[PDB]
RNA sequence: UUGGCGGAAAGGCCUUGGGUGCUUGCUGGCGAAUUGCAAUGUCAUUUUGCGUGGGGAUAAAUCAUUUGUAUACGACUUAGAUGUACAACGGGGUAUUGUAAGCAGUAGAGUAGCCUUGUUGUUACGAUCUGCUGAGAUUAAGCCUUUGUUGUCUGAUUUGU
RNA sequence: GCGUUGGAUUGUUCACCCACUAAUAGGGAUACCCUACUGAU
RNA sequence: GUGAACAGCCUCUAGUUGAUAGAAUAAUGUAGAUAAGGGAAGUCGGCAAAAUAGAUCCGUAACUUCGGGAUAAGGAUUGGC
RNA sequence: CGUGGAGGUCAGUGACGAAGCCUAGACCGUAAGGUCGGGUCGAACGGCCUCUAGUGCAGAUCUUGGUGGUAGUAGCAAAUAUUCAAAUGAGAACUUUGAAGACUGAAGUGGGGAAAGGUUCCACGUCAACAGCAGUUGGACGUGGGUUAGUCGAUCCUAAGA
RNA sequence: GAAAUUGUUGAAAGGGAAGGGCAUUUGAUCAGACA
């Protein structure tokens, strides 16, 4: 028979962050301009979606077909700072780093822990050593210029941007995979206090891997945790403990939509021709609205809503055809999730149901 | 007497993880300070520097009570009861070398040499 | 600060999910604590005319909304925790919709 | 004091300038006693403290409270000091069910009925039906939204190279 | 490295069929108490 | 009142409101329930759970010690004005 | 070597503190054991030659008594269910009263009896114990009060029977 | 008014063992004789 259970997620602990971490990137290409490789956002509810078929050979060709999809927010992302690893013989080292002379409230919220009774004095010395000249930066620049082989960039989310209300920025680390590390410092010390769409990092036709922090479910036990049957000691006996909040990765998920909030009419398609978002009726449940650009993507994403994720742009060159078919939208769902939701607008609503006692 | 205690926040002050909220206990025991505050200003003394310098407390002997069980036995059930004293205090903000001639030549040398 | 008021309570959204026996005096510990958020103060009496209001439909029947009074008063000498206290009686109507929060004049 | 170099765990290695001494490179003068024949005969270096007189800067966290992306208890995540604030209600949006109390009717099998003896006589009762009625009630407790009203917005503790 | 089934028949392992699938190989190894294991400060 | 009833359910007369309490909903337990589609394949073993069950109309075989089996089986019906 | 007693002996020690006890304070003896100093303590006791015995303990699923871990752990979880204000008092999840909510639902959580129990019945006062929580309450504690017969009954009859 | 056992203070030590033996160090503590 099998075995009740996996071996790789062993230690079924609980993660130390809700940031996943990233641990993974691909390596370098040292020819092009620099690519941002990650983002992120918060995960918002989701949808289902039908999309007509450009699947050479397969049953379903040039066929509509209803799949699932989910949604996240992704504001733009602003940069702060930067750091230098270094190879060494015991791996990789923080040499520096380096902020960029004027911090949100966000982040200086966020490395406080009771902002309100704090003094708000996080960066005071940092910003007096941007001196005239920004000398001692400058010296501290240069180092990372001739040192560290790869660099990184650190970001911050404008997380007030979103319906949800939490206050605090979750900050990042992300690698480049340009080359002429001068010239990605020099990039970068150009974006500093300057942000970052999603449709520059990445667009439709694409594969991502999706790092996120799963639901929780507390200490459930065997039955339910490992799917085992009901009626010294070794450590794959499929023993009860903590299920869900672990770290995962998912991959090979590919993306239908790169959204724009200005962009009104985000649920059309070429087909629908409504003027509707795609925030559905009655709001997201337990998310709010996506006035801002978003993301849809097929499966399922590990989290729950209003959960943050982490996203990588499939950190290899992808050989299968589904990496590189063509997406077509024929139609988005819209409508409330809060019921068996039956009309995409309230104008509809009115249209179907006719006036009523109180609409006059 | 920390076995089996569910953990809770308020002794991080104090550095530990197991912690409990006693009444009966509390009860005696500041019946006990009101009772020396009050001896201490009947002979005068400041509160405000007033600190406990020594507690005490120590076993007692048991009431012999009883309860019944199963297969029909009388096993015991009885208390554990306690001593208490203490002490409480004002805070008060508050030899010759046998040597040899070996050793005394040479510092006398020092001396000597120390212009 | 000796203040009055009214207020309304939303009894569904404090009572959801809950043992059908304590619904119901569960409800006079959560208004007690409503009157110890909104008013500021811990020593908190009530009207056993109110008592009866909470309980006239069982323990497991009771109402998703009510309609208050509260009276924030001085107190009697050496009731040591404060010269203030709160007090809670009902006011009567058909239904407690439309309604919101006010300072009563004062007679 | 000058300019260099070095990131692998650099925390050091050079070099300019002078200042400052000592020179056993050569030759002189003075002193060494007494630890009594030796007794490690104490010379370095770690850390810390109290005092010294001289510069330098004048914060967090925890608890309590609240939320809940978490939840055995702990923990993890959030919010809160005069505002893009926070909350309790209320309105609006979604959904949930399935058409309320209060009445009115020339619907209402029918049976009596004061007699204006009908020729729908009308008056009594009368399950229900028809209309004010997709009406009414509910809606976050682990939904959305808010230019509304009314309140809160300085309580305890601990920490130092 | 990964996999080796659903049934039919006896208190009984002895005995031996039907069909699927890629195959349906053989073997061994009261319990709060301290330990180990699963999880948590 | 109910209904066949002295079953069970509700109530008046009368009497208790005693059974250590409080805050929280993690599993698993203990008692109690519901689950599509299939319908005893599972299992030594229809163990337990579940199915009809009340009242009326028709009807109820073989076998027999003719007395029964028999609430046989099995079909229909059950409200209110 | 040591112990309880006995015959002698040291004209023995002894309130100016015998005995016992405690003591990482000393000395002896290879060792059993002895000796000494200090502290506590308060009235008898020891050295030697001899005697006599109920004479020496780690143990006996030993005996009696006491005390520990386990542990502030298991557990106080059947009996639908309690809630608000006032009084009392220092103090109320629990006593009393009053307003609501529930229940036994008359083959009862009602009112009376038999056997048995024997002051539990009633008041006042009161909590150090008892009421497996607490208690200002109580069948608990202290002090008292109270059981009225020509007709109910026993006694009388005889039953199986002794 | 002993012992198990228990608490407070003072001293010391401590990574899945403790206790004991031979010698010594560190720290505390201590008797004797010099005439």
């Amino acid at each position: 028979a099998p075995r009740h259970g996996h071996l790789g997620f062993l230690p079924r602990k609980r993660a130390a962050s809700i940031r996943a971490r990233v641990k993974a990137f691909p390596k370098d290409d040292r020819s092009k301009p620099v690519a941002l490789t990650s983002f992120l956002g918060y995960k918002a509810g989701m949808t289902t979606i039908v999309r007509d078929l450009d699947r050479p050979g397969s049953k379903f060709h040039k066929r509509e077909v209803v799949e699932a999809v989910t949604v996240v927010d992704t504001p733009p992302v602003v940069v702060v700072g930067v750091v230098g690893y270094v190879e060494t013989p015991r791996g990789l080292r923080s040499l520096t780093t380096v902020w960029a002379e004027h911090l949100s409230d966000e982040v200086k919220r966020r490395f406080y822990k009771n902002w309100y009774k704090s003094k708000k004095k996080a960066f005071t010395k940092y910003s007096a050593k941007y001196a005239q000249d920004g000398a001692g930066i400058e010296r501290e620049l240069a180092r990372i210029k001739k040192y560290a082989s790869v660099v990184r960039v650190l970001v911050h989310t404008q997380i007030r941007k979103t319906p949800l209300a939490q206050k605090k920025a979750h900050l990042a680390e992300i690698q480049l995979n340009g080359g002429s590390i001068s010239e990605k410092v020099d990039w970068a010390r150009e974006h500093f206090e300057k942000t970052v769409a999603v449709d520059s990092v990445f667009e439709q036709n694409e594969m991502i891997d999706a790092i996120a922090v799963t639901k929780g479910h507390g200490f459930e036990g065997v039955t339910h945790r490992w799917g085992t049957k009901k009626l010294h000691v070794m450590w794959s006996v499929a023993r009860a403990g903590q299920r869900g909040y672990h770290s995962r990765t998912s991959i090979n998920h590919k993306i239908y939509r790169v959204g724009k909030g200005d962009d009104e009419a985000n649920g059309a398609t070429s087909f629908d021709r409504t003027k509707k978002t795609i925030t559905p009726m009655g709001g997201f449940v337990h998310y709010g609205e996506i006035k801002n650009d978003f993301i849809m993507v097929k499966g399922c994403i590990p989290g729950n809503r209003k959960r943050i994720v982490t996203l990588r742009k499939s950190l290899y060159t992808n050989t299968s055809r589904k990496a590189l078919e063509e997406v077509s939208l024929k139609w988005i769902d819209t409508a409330s999730k809060f019921g068996k939701g039956r009309f995409q607008t309230p104008a509809e609503k009115h249209a179907f149901m006719g006036t009523l006692k109180k609409d006059l | 007497f920390n076995s089996s205690i569910g953990r809770t926040a308020q002794g991080k002050e104090f550095g530990v993880t197991k912690a409990r909220w006693p009444a009966k206990s509390v009860k005696f025991v500041q019946g006990l300070l009101q009772n020396a505050a009050a001896n201490a200003e009947a002979k005068g003394l400041d509160a405000t520097k007033l600190y406990v310098s020594h507690i005490q407390v120590n076993q007692a002997p048991k009431q012999r009570r009883r309860t019944y069980r199963a297969h029909g036995r009388i096993n015991k059930y009885e208390s554990s009861p306690s001593h208490i004293e203490l002490v409480v205090t004002e805070k008060e903000e508050a030899k010759v070398v046998r040597l040899t001639s070996r050793q005394r030549g040479r510092i006398a040398a020092q001396k000597r040499i120390a212009a | 600060d000796v203040v009055t008021r009214e207020y309304t309570i939303n009894l569904h959204k404090r009572l959801h999910g809950v043992s059908f026996k304590k619904r119901a005096p569960r409800a006079v510990k959560e208004i007690k604590k409503f009157a110890k958020l909104h008013m500021g103060t811990d020593d908190v009496r009530l009207a056993p005319e109110l008592n009866q209001a909470i309980w006239k439909r069982g323990v497991k029947g009771v109402e998703y909304r009510l309609r208050l009074r509260i009276s924030r008063k001085r107190n009697e000498e050496e009731d040591a925790k404060n010269p203030l206290f709160s007090y809670v009686e009902p006011v009567l109507v058909a239904s407690a919709k439309g309604l919101q929060t006010v300072v009563v004049e004062e007679d």
